C-alpha cells in the first residue's frame, strides 16, 4: 500500500522549480503537464509512461482542456494561445505555428467557460480584460470577433494573475455556485440574467469580478469599467488560487464557500449566512495560515490542499458558521507545488525536486519484538532534536530577558524621575605631574543607584570638546573621544576613567572645556544598522576648576 | 585595597590576560597558594626593631618596620593589625602575616 | 520588589513593553514551562477598568470558561503587576485540571526503561496498558489460585516520584518505593501482601460456594460483608476482620420480628462456644443451632424494591410505585421521594402536573404524574 | 566496484537499479538492469522488471564506471546513464554511454573513441554531457554537439560541475574562475582564495542577484556553509578523506547532509545544528532517495559483501526519524508506543514554531526601542585607511548638516564579543573642508578619526 | 445572572449520585451506604475511590471576602455544607477500603 507513487521525472533548476507558473492537470486516465519550460507532456496513467510531448517555443505559462472537443488550449508567454486535438494524427512533436490562434502577444491568462473564451491581456500600464466567442460545431478551431473588452482600471504595474467561472445553478470547466451565495455577492443583476462571473485575482492582490451577460460592447459601445467591474476585497498580497467548497456535505456540487488565497498565507473564505436580523448577510474571514503558499487546490468537501514550502500541508472548513481559527497538519510530503485534484481522495502533483507523483491519501510474535525495537529508535532519534530546540528556546528566552532589561533602563533614562538617578556619571578636575609638568586630569565616575544590572552589551562614550567655535582653519582637534566597554557593573558599584585634558602642545588650554558622557546599547551583542545613544550628562570645566593656589 | 583607608567601591584591575601577543598565538594556532616564610630570633630582631615607638612587642612593629617605605605604613600603624592583605603591582593578590 | 519597576521584571520577565511610555506590553507569559503569548494595552492612563488584552488561541482555549473570571480581573484588579500574578495563577490551575491533554515524557529515560522494566517483570504479567502510558495494570496469583489485579498510575517522571497504587483488596496496601525500586520491587510487595490475606480469602471464598449469598452479588475483592441468607424472608448480616476471619464476626438479623427473637436468644446463649479453629460456617452452623439453604432460590432472590432514593418499604403509606421505564433500571420509587429529587436537577422541566426528568440511577427519561 | 562479473547500482525515482555486465555463453558480455523495489510488507528488495542490452563485439574489457541520473536535453526527461568503457587491447578505448528508458529499453548515444584509459574525474551533467580530464586539461563531449572540444582555460580540479541558472553549463575549478562551457570564460562572492587552499568538494544549494549560497567540505575533515562568501556554520566531521555530500530531505523541515568518506564509512549532519546525528562504518554503498513509498526521502545504506555472494541484501533504510527498516505477548505495549512516537513528533513540530515566535518577538522590540527613542540623510557614507600604525575613519556629509551650527564628534566603538577585556580606546576628530574647483559650487566637509591599531588587532580581527 | 450549576457535574455519574444523596440532611449519611450497595449491584461491582479522592481535592476559582478577591478551593470545600459533613462521615464509616495517599490529601485540605 505504497501512498505516494514516482510516475516519470524532469529537468530541475538548482533552488527548486518556479512557483505559480508550472499546471498538471487529468483527463479521464490522461495526465498533462507542464514544468514551466517549453514543454508540455502527456502521461497514460495506467503505466506511467508519457505518449506524447509537444515543444512549443518559449515557457506555456497555462494550460487549459475540453474534454467534449477534445482540444488543449496553452498559453505560450510572450507570443499568443496555441489549440491542440488530443488524437494528433521519436515521440517529441514540435508544434507549426499554423496552430496557433488569437496569436495576441500581451495576454498574461487566460480561461474558458461552455461557448467562450475569456482572457485577459497585459496592455500599456492598464491591463483589460477580453471576451471572445469560439464556434461551438467541431470546424477549424477559432477564436471569432470579440464580443467585449473592458479596463481593469483598479491595476497600475513575474505574478500572473488568475481566472475563476463562478456560474449559478440552472446555467464548463469551473465552480458552480449555489443560488443564495451567488445573489449575496454578484446581486440582482446576475441571479436574474443567470450571468456567469468571471472573478479575477490580480497580482495586485485586489480580487475584481465581471458580469459576462453585462460584458457586450463595441466600437460604437465601448465597454464601462467604473460600472462593469467591481471589486470583492483587497487581499493586501499577490493571488494564488480561487476556488468553492461544499461545506455542510451533510460533478456538479452545488458549492457554497468561496476561497481566496494569499502568496504569504492570507486566506479568505465567504459564506452565505442570512443571520440576527432576518437578514442574508455576508461571513468574512481572513485566515492567515503560515508560510509563502505555493500551490493550492480543492477536495471533497471543504478540505483544502496547499503547499508551503515545507511540506503539503491540508485545511479543513467543513463542519456558527465556517471555522474560528484554521489549524492545519501537514501530511507529510515535500513542498510539491503544482497540485491537482480529482475525486473518487488521489490528488496528482509535481515535487519541487520536479517529480511527478500520485499520492493517494486515506499481530505477530518476536516480528513484535522488531517492531518494538524500530519504535524505541525512532523515540531515541527525535528525543535529541527535541533536545536541541529546547537549548534553543533558552537562549532566545535569554536574550528576551536581557532587552528587557535594557528596555527598562532605557525607559527609566528618558523619563523624568525629577532625580537623574537610574545611573549618574559625576567628572571632577584635579592636577597630576608629568615628568616636568602639570597636567589636568577629569575623573569620571559611573555610580549605578538604581537596581538595574548593566550586563553585557553596554558601552560608555566620553567626548571632550576643546571648544565649541569653528573658525576658517579647522584645528588639529575639535574633540576627542574615547569608549569603555561597561560590564556587569551590578547594582550599587561603580566604575573610574581618568583622563588627560591638558596641556599637550603650547602649555595652552582654553577653558570652556565640555566632557560629555553617553551611553550606547547594542542590540548585537547579546545575539538600517543600529543601536541607541543615551544622555547621561554634560560637565563645563570653568577656569575655576583649574586653580590650583 | 580593601584595608585601605577609603573601604571605597574599586574595580579590581585583574591584570591583562596572558598577552595581547599570546591571544594573537592561541587564535592563530588554533591550585594551592604558593607560601614562603622566615623566622628569625625576637632578641635580634627587638635589638634590631623599634627604640622607636610604642611597638606591641613584636607582631606589629615588626610588619610596620617590613613596611616602613610602603606608602600605607601609617593605617598600620593606626589599626595595629599585625597581618595584612593586598594586590600586587602585577595584579596577584598577596597575604603577608607576621 | 515592591514598585513596578524591577517587580514587574523580576515577575514577568518575558514581557516586553513596546511603548515609552510603559502602556503596550507584548511578549511572553510563563506557567509550568510553558510560554504563551499575550499582548496587553492600557488607556492614556493606568486604568484597568478598560484595557485590551489579546492571546494566542493557545492561550484562550486554556483559559476556557474562566473566560468570565479575567474579564471580571480586568475591572476588578488595581495595578497590572497583580493583575498578572493572578493571571499565571489563575493559568496554572487551568492546566493543571486538564493535565490530560498537556504534557510530554522525557522518552530517553522513560519509554525505553519502562519497557525493560516490563521485560525484568516478564510478559506473563502485563495485561492492560493505556495509550497514554500512565495507567498499567499488571496480575498477580494466590497459591490458592485468586487473580488479583493491581493499577498503577505513572506520572512524567516514573522513576523520580511514587507512581500512584490502586488495588482492591481491603487491608490498606502498603508499598515502601525507593528511587531505586522498580515495577518488579512493588510487585514483589504486592505478592507480599497477597499471601498475607489468604486466610481471609479462603473464608469469604468458602463462604460464597456452600451459601446463598445474596447482596454483595457478584462479590468485589475489597467487600467485608456477606448478607446471607436462611430459612426464608430473614437474612443475617456478617462482617468479617481481615485480620481475624476466623474470629467472631459481627452478625445481626433482618426480617420477622417474631422469627429473629428466638434465634438472637440462641445465638446469646451459644456464643461461648464460638471457636476460630473451625471455618466460620462450622461455627455458627453449631452457634445458631440451625443449618443453611444451599440457594434455596436462584432465580427470585430478593429484587430490591424499594425507592432507591430513601431505600424504605412503607413510606408514609406509599408505595414503591412510580418506576423507571428501562429493563436495565426497573427501579422503583415513591412519588414524595422521587419528585423532591426530579425538582432539585437542572435538566427537569415541569408541565402542569408532570415532571419529566432523569432516572437517578440510570440517567434515562422518566415521568411523574402527581 | 568495476568489473565484468561486478556490479554497479543507482537510484532512479524510488528504486534501485542494478547494472551487471554478465559474461554469457555464443555471446559477449550482456548489461544487464535490474530493477528493484521495497516491499514494506516483507521488508526486502523484490525485482519489479528486468533488461538487458547486447554490445555488439566478442571483445573483452567491457567495463561499468559513472552512472546517475541525468535530464536529457531533448525531452527533459531525466532518465538512467551507463557508461561503458570498451577495450580491444588495442591501445584503443571506446566509451560508450547508454541511456535506458521507462520502456526497459537502451539507447546509445555517444561513441567517442579515444585513445588513452581515463582516470580522473569523469563527470556527467545535464545535457547529457561527459566531462573529464588528463593533465590539467578539461574535456568534455556533449550529445547535442557530438564533437570533442577542448576547455580554452586552464584549470587543475574541477570541484563543482552544473547548470548554474542563465549561465547555461558552468564548472567551479579554481574557486575564483568559474567557466561557461559554450563561451569558455564573476567570481567576486564565490569563496576566498583563503580557503581555495583546504577546499577539496563542494556544493551548491541556491541563487540569487550574482551571489550563490553554497556548502563545501575541506581536508581538514570540516563542513562549511557560505551566504555570499560569509562561511557561517563550520561543522566538524568525526572519520576522514572525504569524497562527496549529497543532500536528503525527509520531512518538514529537516535536511540531512549525508556526507561520504574514502575509508568505507559515512556521516550524516542535521542542518540547523551543524554536529553530528549519526554515523555508520561499512557501507558497500550509500543511495538517497524516496524508497518507502511516504513521501519524503529517506536513505539507504548497503552493507559489505563480507556477509553474502549477493547484492542488495544486508540494508538498511532510515529517515533518522520514525521510519527505519532493516534486515512474550507484547502486543498490548505497542500502540502505547505508537501514540507515544506521534506526540513526540508533534511536539517537534510545535517547538520549531514556537521559536520562530519568539524571533519574531524579539525582532519586533528591537524596532520598538529603536522608534521609542526617536530620516533625511544627515551623512554620506563611511571609509576607512590604514596609515602605517594608525587607523582613520571619515565621514562625508550633507548640506543638511551645518558645522557652522553643531559641533560634531566621530566615535569608534569596539563589539565586546571579541574584547573579553576592557581597555579604553581613543579617537582624535579633525574636520576638513575642502572648497571644489572656486577658481554653487561645492565645498566639501568630512569629518575623521584617528586611533592607533595594533591596540585593536589583539584578535586578528575586529568590527 | 444566579443560575450556578452544581459543581459536582462534571465527574464520573456514580460520584455523582453519591454526592447527589449525601445532600439530603442528616439521613443523608445512611444513604451513601445504601447507594454503595446499589453500585455494587450494578454492572461496576468495584467503586473507584481513588478517583472520587482526586476529584475531591481539584481547585476551581472563586471570588470571595471582600467583593472582589480571587481564591482557589478545592471541591470539598464548594460543595454544600452538609454534603461535606456527611461525606466525612460516610468517609469515618468505609476507611479501611480507601487509599491512604488520598485519605491524606482531603485531610490535608
Ligand atoms: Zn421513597
Ligand atoms: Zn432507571
Amino acid at each position: 500500500a505504497p501512498r505516494v507513487r514516482y510516475l516519470a521525472g524532469f529537468c530541475c533548476p538548482l533552488g527548486g522549480l518556479a512557483a505559480g507558473k508550472p499546471r498538471v492537470l487529468c483527463h479521464e486516465a490522461e495526465v498533462f503537464l507542464s514544468t514551466g519550460s517549453e514543454l508540455v507532456y502527456v502521461y497514460d496513467q495506467e503505466g506511467g509512461l508519457l505518449t506524447a510531448a509537444f515543444r512549443f517555443p518559449d515557457q506555456v505559462w497555462h494550460l487549459e482542456l475540453l474534454a467534449p472537443r477534445r482540444l488543449l488550449y496553452a498559453l505560450c508567454a510572450r507570443r499568443g494561445l496555441y489549440c491542440l486535438s488530443l488524437d494528433h494524427p521519436s515521440p517529441v512533436i514540435p508544434v507549426d505555428p499554423d496552430a496557433c490562434i488569437l496569436p495576441d502577444a500581451a495576454l498574461c491568462a487566460f480561461t474558458l467557460l461552455d461557448s467562450v473564451l475569456v482572457t485577459l491581456v497585459q496592455g500599456p500600464a492598464r491591463w483589460k480584460m477580453q471576451l471572445f466567442e469560439q464556434p461551438c460545431p467541431g470546424e477549424d478551431p477559432r477564436p471569432g470577433g470579440q464580443i467585449g473588452e473592458v479596463e481593469l482600471s483598479s491595476y497600475t504595474p513575474h505574478f500572473l494573475p488568475v481566472l475563476c467561472s463562478v456560474s449559478p445553478s440552472g446555467s464548463s470547466g469551473g465552480f458552480t455556485l449555489e443560488d443564495a451565495l451567488f445573489g449575496l455577492l454578484f446581486g440582482a443583476d446576475a441571479t436574474l440574467l443567470q450571468s456567469p462571473v468571471v472573478l479575477c485575482g490580480l497580482p495586485d492582490g485586489q480580487l475584481c469580478c465581471v458580469i459576462l451577460k453585462a460584458l457586450v460592447t463595441s466600437r460604437s459601445a465601448p465597454g464601462d469599467p467604473n460600472a462593469l467591474v467591481k471589486i470583492l476585497h483587497h487581499l493586501e498580497e499577490p493571488v494564488i488560487f480561487i476556488g468553492a467548497l461544499k461545506t455542510e456535505p451533510q460533478e456538479d456540487v452545488h458549492c457554497d464557500c468561496l476561497v481566496a488565497f494569499g502568496h504569504h498565507g492570507r486566506m479568505l473564505a465567504i459564506k452565505a449566512s442570512w443571520d440576527e436580523s432576518g437578514k442574508l448577510v455576508p461571513e468574512l474571514r481572513e485566515y492567515c495560515l503560515p508560510g509563502p503558499v505555493l500551490c493550492a487546490a480543492c477536495g471533497g468537501g471543504g478540505r483544502v490542499y496547499h503547499s508551503t514550502p515545507s511540506d503539503l500541508c491540508v485545511v479543513d472548513l467543513s463542519r456558527q458558521p465556517e471555522e474560528g481559527p484554521g489549524g492545519l497538519p501537514p501530511m507529510l510530503c515535500p513542498a510539491s507545488l503544482n497540485i491537482c485534484s480529482v475525486v473518487s481522495t488521489k490528488l496528482l502533483a509535481l515535487s519541487a525536486k520536479g517529480r511527478l507523483m500520485t499520492c493517494s491519501l486515506d499481530m505477530t510474535t518476536e516480528s513484535a519484538g522488531q517492531k518494538i525495537k524500530e519504535l524505541l529508535s525512532g523515540i531515541g532519534n527525535i528525543s535529541e532534536r527535541v533536545s536541541f530546540l529546547k537549548k534553543a528556546v533558552d537562549q532566545r528566552n535569554k536574550a528576551l530577558t536581557s532587552l528587557n532589561e535594557a528596555m527598562n533602563v532605557s525607559c527609566a533614562l528618558l523619563s523624568s524621575g525629577t532625580g537623574p538617578r537610574p545611573i549618574s556619571c559625576t567628572t571632577s578636575t584635579t592636577w597630576s605631574r608629568l615628568q616636568t609638568q602639570d597636567v589636568l586630569m577629569a575623573t569620571c565616575v559611573l555610580e549605578n543607584s538604581s537596581s538595574f544590572s548593566l550586563d553585557q552589551g553596554w558601552t560608555l562614550c566620553i567626548q571632550v570638546l576643546t571648544s565649541s567655535c569653528a573658525l576658517d582653519l579647522d584645528s588639529a582637534c575639535s574633540a576627542i573621544t574615547y569608549t569603555i566597554p561597561v560590564d556587569q557593573l551590578g547594582p550599587g558599584a561603580r566604575r573610574e576613567v581618568t583622563l588627560p585634558l591638558g596641556p599637550g602642545e603650547n602649555g595652552g588650554l582654553d577653558l570652556p572645556v565640555t566632557v560629555s558622557c553617553t551611553l550606547f546599547y547594542s542590540l548585537r551583542e547579546v545575539v538600517e544598522q543600529e543601536g541607541v545613544c543615551l544622555p547621561l550628562s554634560r560637565h563645563t570645566v570653568d577656569m575655576l576648576q583649574c586653580l590650583r593656589f | 585595597p580593601g584595608l585601605a583607608p577609603p573601604h571605597t567601591r574599586a574595580p579590581s584591575p585583574l591584570g591583562p590576560t596572558r598577552d595581547p601577543v599570546a591571544t594573537f598565538l592561541e587564535t592563530c594556532r588554533e591550585l594551592p597558594p604558593s607560601v614562603a616564610s622566615i623566622k628569625v630570633s625576637a632578641e635580634l630582631l627587638r635589638a634590631a626593631l623599634k627604640d622607636g615607638h610604642s611597638g606591641v612587642p613584636l607582631c606589629c612593629a615588626t610588619l610596620q618596620w617590613l613596611l616602613a617605605e610602603n606608602a600605607a605604613v601609617d593605617v598600620v600603624r593606626a589599626r595595629a593589625l599585625s597581618s595584612i592583605q593586598g594586590v600586587a603591582p602585577d595584579g596577584a593578590n598577596v597575604h603577608l602575616i607576621v | 520588589m515592591a514598585v513596578t519597576e524591577a517587580s514587574l521584571l523580576r515577575q514577568c520577565p518575558l514581557l516586553l513593553p513596546q511603548n515609552r511610555s510603559k502602556t503596550v506590553y507584548e511578549g511572553f507569559i510563563s506557567a509550568q514551562g510553558r510560554d504563551f503569548h499575550l499582548r496587553i494595552v492600557l488607556p492614556e492612563d493606568l486604568q484597568l477598568k478598560n484595557a485590551r488584552l489579546l492571546c494566542s488561541w493557545q492561550l484562550r482555549t486554556i483559559l476556557s470558561g474562566y473566560h468570565r473570571i479575567v474579564q471580571q480581573r480586568m475591572q476588578h484588579s488595581p495595578d497590572l503587576m497583580s493583575f498578572m500574578m493572578e493571571l499565571k495563577m489563575l493559568l496554572e490551575v487551568a492546566l493543571k485540571n486538564r493535565q490530560e491533554l498537556y504534557a510530554l515524557p522525557p522518552p530517553p529515560q522513560f519509554y525505553s526503561s519502562l519497557i525493560e522494566e516490563i521485560g525484568t517483570l516478564g510478559w506473563d504479567k502485563l495485561v492492560y496498558a493505556d495509550t497514554c502510558f500512565s495507567t498499567i495494570k499488571l496480575k498477580a496469583e494466590d497459591a490458592s489460585g485468586r487473580e488479583h489485579l493491581i493499577t498503577l498510575k505513572l506520572k512524567a517522571k516514573y522513576p523520580a516520584e511514587s507512581p500512584d497504587y490502586f488495588v482492591d483488596f481491603p487491608v490498606p496496601f502498603c508499598a515502601s518505593w525507593t528511587p531505586q525500586s522498580s515495577l518488579i520491587s512493588i510487585y514483589s510487595q504486592f505478592l507480599a501482601a497477597i499471601e498475607s490475606l489468604k486466610a481471609f480469602w479462603d473464608v469469604m471464598d468458602e463462604i460464597d460456594e456452600k451459601t446463598w449469598v445474596l447482596e454483595p452479588e457478584k462479590p468485589p475483592r475489597s467487600a467485608t460483608a456477606r448478607r446471607i441468607a436462611l430459612g426464608n424472608n430473614v437474612s443475617i448480616n456478617i462482617e468479617v476482620d481481615p485480620r481475624h476471619p476466623t474470629m467472631l464476626p459481627e452478625c445481626f438479623f433482618l426480617g420477622a420480628d417474631h422469627v429473629v427473637k428466638p434465634l438472637g436468644i440462641k445465638l446469646s446463649r451459644n456464643i461461648h462456644l464460638w471457636d476460630p479453629e473451625n471455618s466460620v460456617l462450622q461455627n455458627l452452623k453449631d452457634v445458631l443451632e440451625i443449618d443453611f439453604p444451599a440457594r434455596a432460590i436462584l432465580e427470585k432472590s430478593d429484587f430490591t424494591m424499594d425507592c432507591g432514593i430513601c431505600y424504605a418499604y412503607q413510606l408514609d403509606g406509599t408505595i414503591p410505585d412510580q418506576v423507571c421505564d428501562n429493563s436495565q433500571c426497573g427501579q422503583p420509587f415513591h412519588q414524595i421521594c422521587l419528585y423532591e429529587w426530579l425538582r432539585g436537577l437542572l435538566t427537569s422541566r415541569q408541565s402542569f402536573n408532570i415532571i419529566f426528568g432523569e432516572c437517578p440511577y440510570c440517567s434515562k427519561p422518566i415521568t411523574l404524574k402527581m | 566496484m568495476s568489473s565484468n562479473e561486478q556490479e554497479r547500482l543507482l537510484c532512479y525515482n524510488g528504486e534501485v537499479l542494478v547494472f551487471q555486465l554478465s559474461k554469457g555463453n555464443t555471446k559477449t558480455p550482456i548489461l544487464h538492469v535490474r530493477r528493484m523495489v521495497f516491499d514494506r510488507g516483507t521488508k526486502v528488495f523484490v525485482q519489479k522488471s528486468t533488461g538487458f542490452f547486447t554490445i555488439k563485439e566478442e571483445n573483452s574489457h567491457l567495463k561499468i564506471m559513472c552512472c546517475n541520473c541525468v535530464s536529457d536535453f531533448r525531452t527533459g526527461i531525466n532518465l538512467p546513464y551507463i557508461v561503458i568503457e570498451k577495450n580491444k587491447k588495442n591501445n584503443v578505448f571506446e566509451y560508450f554511454l547508454l541511456i535506458l528508458h521507462s520502456t526497459n529499453k537502451f539507447e546509445m548515444r555517444l561513441s567517442f573513441k579515444l585513445g588513452y584509459e581515463m582516470k580522473d574525474g569523469l563527470r556527467v551533467l545535464n545535457g547529457p554531457l561527459i566531462l573529464w580530464r588528463h593533465v590539467k586539461a578539461f574535456f568534455f563531449i556533449s550529445s547535442q554537439t557530438g564533437k570533442v572540444v577542448s576547455v580554452s582555460g586552464n584549470f587543475s580540479s574541477i570541484q563543482w560541475a552544473g547548470e548554474i541558472e542563465n549561465l547555461g553549463m558552468v564548472l567551479l575549478g579554481l574557486k575564483e574562475c568559474c567557466l561557461s562551457e559554450e563561451e569558455c570564460t564573476s567570481d567576486i562572492y564565490i569563496i576566498p582564495p583563503a580557503y581555495s587552499s583546504v577546499v577539496t568538494y563542494v556544493h551548491i544549494c541556491a541563487t540569487e542577484i550574482l551571489r550563490i549560497s553554497l556548502i563545501a567540505l575541506t581536508r581538514k575533515n570540516q563542513l562549511i556553509s557560505f551566504q555570499n562568501g560569509t562561511p557561517k556554520n563550520v561543522c566538524q566531521l568525526p572519520f576522514g578523506d572525504p569524497c562527496a555530500v549529497q543532500l536528503m530531505d525527509s520531512g518538514g523541515g529537516n535536511l540531512f547532509f549525508v556526507v561520504s568518506f574514502i575509508s568505507n564509512n559515512a556521516c550524516a549532519v542535521w542542518k540547523e545544528s551543524f554536529q553530528v546525528a549519526a554515523k555508520w562504518e561499512k557501507l558497500s554503498l550509500v543511495l538517497i532517495d524516496d524508497f518507502i513509498g511516504s513521501g519524503t526521502e529517506q536513505v539507504l545504506l548497503l552493507f559489505k559483501d563480507s556477509l553474502n555472494s549477493d547484492c542488495l541484501t544486508s540494508f538498511k533504510i532510515t529517515d533518522l526519524g520514525k521510519i527505519n527498516y532493516s534486515s512474550e505477548n507484547r502486543y498490548l505495549v505497542v500502540p502505547p508506543l505508537e501514540t507515544g512516537l506521534k506526540v513526540c513528533f508533534s511536539s517537534f513540530r510545535e517547538l520549531r514554531q514556537h521559536l520562530l515566535l519568539k524571533e519574531k518577538i524579539i525582532s519586533k522590540s528591537y524596532k520598538a526601542l529603536i522608534n521609542l527613542v526617536q530620516s533625511e540623510q544627515l551623512v554620506e557614507k563611511i571609509w576607512y585607511r590604514v596609515i602605517d600604525d594608525s587607523l582613520v575613519v571619515g565621514v562625508k556629509t550633507t548640506s543638511s548638516l551645518k558645522l557652522s551650527l553643531n559641533d560634531v564628534t566621530l566615535s569608534l566603538l569596539m563589539d565586546q564579543a571579541h574584547d573579553s577585556r576592557f581597555r579604553l580606546l581613543k579617537c582624535q576628530n579633525r574636520v576638513i573642508k575642502l572648497s571644489t574647483n572656486p577658481f554653487k559650487k561645492e565645498c566639501v566637509q568630512i569629518i575623521t578619526a584617528v586611533t592607533s591599531l595594533s591596540p585593536l588587532l589583539t584578535f586578528s580581527k575586529f568590527c | 445572572e444566579g443560575v450556578e450549576p452544581a459543581p459536582w457535574a462534571q465527574l464520573e455519574a456514580p460520584a455523582r449520585l453519591l454526592l447527589q444523596a449525601l445532600q439530603a440532611g442528616p439521613e443523608g449519611a445512611r444513604r451513601g451506604l445504601g447507594v454503595l450497595r446499589a453500585l455494587g449491584s450494578r454492572g461496576w461491582e468495584p467503586f473507584d475511590w481513588g478517583r472520587l479522592l482526586e476529584a475531591l481535592c481539584r481547585e476551581e476559582p472563586v471570588v470571595q471576602g471582600p467583593d472582589g478577591r480571587l481564591e482557589l478551593k478545592p471541591l470539598l470545600l464548594r460543595l454544600p455544607r452538609i454534603c461535606q459533613r456527611n461525606l466525612m462521615s460516610l468517609l469515618m464509616a468505609v476507611r479501611p477500603s480507601l487509599p491512604e495517599s488520598g485519605l491524606l490529601s482531603v485531610l490535608q485540605i
